[PDB]
């Protein structure tokens, strides 16, 4: 389905009881300099289940609008997130701040951190995995991770990370650790657990492999553009890291350090969609993506995104370049209100009637 | 004594200012009301979400009225 819109109550610099949105299937966040933007980026990763910790505030409570000035607004703050699917009543996930304890909630019945995590998961919402959100300053770092990272996300996405521990006790039962590892029975408790891992791995990295390509070329809008994902250890893929090398359109072979930034964007979108391919989140969150980006890679993205916002993602976008934001469906736009601590509030703007021409 | 005969509004509609305009003018005035507001230069008002946006004086004066409601 589609996130159709956040609802927030006393949640950092959000004072009050607020709507955001509603969401079309192309939306940008944007607005003066200010702390709203990149409290509403806060507000969604809390209710989509962030640990406080990387919130930018020492304790839960510090969360309550007023906390800066050691002055709370109230003794309970929420972030509220009403999900739609075609045929389906809207299911609400919230969660509230109560008695400096996080208290998690769907459809207004209570519920525990595991049953709401289970629950966004079967939407698509990972919420460890988190491949549905990109920060402000963090795009380009999909593309440029150390190899062994990537392998984790997908240890992580396809669950063969839950196999590691058994992996790991098999491999020294075979003698893993001795100067010269020797048994019938425990090379085939070992091969077993090494097929069970590699099985999960790969149905999640053979899909994204598969994929990445098309994609890749999709977005820089070219036939020469090449985008590959390989194992350093074949038989092993989980054991090592996962290379990313991509062949920018047009232009001749670098070894991906030397792109642009902008380069090194698209690849990572590219990474980012391709994930997308084997298991879908239902919208997108992405953070300023368009920082390094020209004009014409702007195009090209925002391009493959409204193609794509169609019914098979929904992307909700910050930005400050008005060459990326004119090109979302509507606009939430972010604005301060004078007080003890500063105040935001948003209003929302349809660009659909109006020609993007002339 | 040219600048005392501009005389204006009690209110702009954001949605009259954007009449005829394509989507990147139209967008340009929606930020700019964003950042007339964080001024202090008008107040805002906006009945419902998409609804029209209403710019009203606000409590800090502001040069050159006259280009950005035009």
């Amino acid at each position: 389905g589609f996130l159709k819109l956040i609802e927030i109550e006393n949640f950092k610099s959000y004072k009050g009881r607020q709507i955001i949105g509603p969401f079309q299937r192309f939306t940008a966040i944007i607005g003066p300099n200010g702390s709203g933007k990149s409290n509403l980026m806060d507000a969604i990763s809390f209710v989509l289940g962030e640990k406080t910790s990387n919130l930018r505030v020492k304790t839960l409570r510090d969360l309550i609008h007023g906390a800066p000035v050691g002055k709370p607004a109230a003794n309970r703050a929420f972030v509220s997130m009403v999900y739609s699917e075609e045929g389906a009543e809207d299911r609400t996930f919230a969660r509230v701040i109560v008695g400096g304890s996080s208290e998690y909630k769907i459809n207004n019945k209570v519920v525990q951190l595991h049953e709401y995590s289970e629950e966004l998961e079967k939407l698509g919402i990972l919420i460890k995995a988190r491949n549905f959100l990109v920060f402000q300053g963090a795009v380009e770092s999909i593309a440029m991770k150390n190899p062994k990272e990537r392998t984790a996300l997908f240890e992580e996405i396809s669950r063969s990370g839950e196999l590691a521990q058994e992996y790991d006790k098999r491999k020294k039962e075979m003698g893993s650790g001795s100067l010269v590892p020797r048994s019938g029975s425990a090379k085939q408790a070992f091969e077993q657990i090494k097929k069970e891992r590699f099985d999960r791995f790969n149905a999640c990295f053979e899909s994204v492999a598969t994929n990445i390509d098309e994609i890749y070329k999709a977005l820089s809008r070219n036939s020469s553009a090449q985008a590959f994902l390989g194992p350093e250890n074949p038989e092993e893929p989980y054991l090592d890291g996962i290379n990313y090398n991509c062949v920018a359109p047009g232009k001749r072979f670098r070894p991906m350090d030397n792109l642009s930034g902008g380069e090194k964007t698209v690849a990572a979108l590219a990474l980012l969609f391709a994930i997308h391919s084997y298991k879908p989140a239902p919208f997108f969150v992405l953070d300023q993506i368009d920082a390094a980006l020209d004009n014409t890679n702007i195009g090209k993205v925002a391009n493959y995104i409204k193609e794509q916002s169609t019914c098979n993602f929904q992307a909700i976008v910050i930005s400050l370049k008005e060459e990326f934001y004119t090109k979302a469906e509507s606009l939430i736009g972010v604005y301060p209100e004078q007080g003890d601590c500063v105040i935001s509030k948003v209003l929302t703007f349809d660009l659909t009637k109006y020609p993007d021409a002339n | 004594q040219r600048a005392l005969a501009k005389t204006g509004a009690e209110s702009i509609s954001l949605l009259e200012l954007c009449r005829n305009t394509n989507r990147k003018q139209a967008a340009a005035k929606f930020y700019s009301f964003l950042v007339l507001k964080k001024q202090q230069a008008i107040e805002l008002t906006q009945e419902e979400p998409y609804s029209d946006i209403i710019a009203t004086p606000g409590p800090r004066f502001h040069g050159s009225l006259e280009v950005l409601f035009q």
